[PDB]
């Protein structure tokens, strides 16, 4: 609790509701994008060798 | 005295100007709400814009998703 209180996130971003809502919309926009990118990397690693881009097709 | 009565009458002569000062005070408290509503609007119309424009508003951060399909043809 001491570390969190030393960042002053409350004084600058959460004490005022107008700024609180700026924090919600902004953080949500960036977090949602990083969440999708990370899950796509996990998906590609677990499924290495089975996805279309991993096995080039050779013509006869 | 008539002089005193005159100054009391005039105390409220600038009604219209004081209402304008009220306009400023209230609009200064309200106008910041345009930022939350503005972020959500751009957030909603972002995927309907061309790929070239999506990479400009983000300074090259955003890129197409890599899900493992639709790769180059040999
Ligand atoms: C102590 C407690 C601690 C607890 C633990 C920790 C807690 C936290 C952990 C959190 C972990 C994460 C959790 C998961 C979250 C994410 C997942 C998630 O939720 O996803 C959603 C999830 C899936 O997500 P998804 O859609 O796959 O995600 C895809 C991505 O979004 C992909 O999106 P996209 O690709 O389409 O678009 C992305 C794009 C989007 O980009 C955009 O849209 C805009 C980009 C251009 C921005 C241009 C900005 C220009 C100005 C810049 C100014 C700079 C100033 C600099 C100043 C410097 C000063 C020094 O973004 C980018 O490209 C990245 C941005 C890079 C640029 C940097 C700038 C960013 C913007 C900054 C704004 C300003 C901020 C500051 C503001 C304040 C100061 C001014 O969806 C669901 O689960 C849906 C379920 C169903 C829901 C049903 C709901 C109800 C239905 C019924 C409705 C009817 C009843 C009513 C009900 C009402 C209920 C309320």
């Amino acid at each position: 609790f001491k570390l969190l209180n030393a960042t002053k996130l409350y004084e600058y971003c959460l004490k005022d509701n107008r700024r609180y809502c700026m924090f919600v919309m902004g953080v949500g926009l960036v977090s949602s994008w990083m969440w999708s990118e990370w899950w796509n990397s996990v998906w590609r690693r677990i499924n290495k060798g089975k996805l279309y881009n991993d096995v080039p097709y050779v013509y006869p | 005295s008539r002089a005193v009565y005159a100054k009391l009458w005039a105390s409220t002569a600038q009604y219209t100007q004081r209402r304008h000062y009220a306009w400023y005070q209230i609009w200064s408290r309200v106008i910041p709400w345009s930022v939350p509503w503005g972020i959500f609007a751009m957030w909603m119309v972002f995927p309907a814009m061309p790929v070239e424009y999506r990479q400009a508003l983000t300074f090259g951060i955003w890129q197409k998703p890599n899900i493992g399909t639709h790769g180059p043809d040999p």
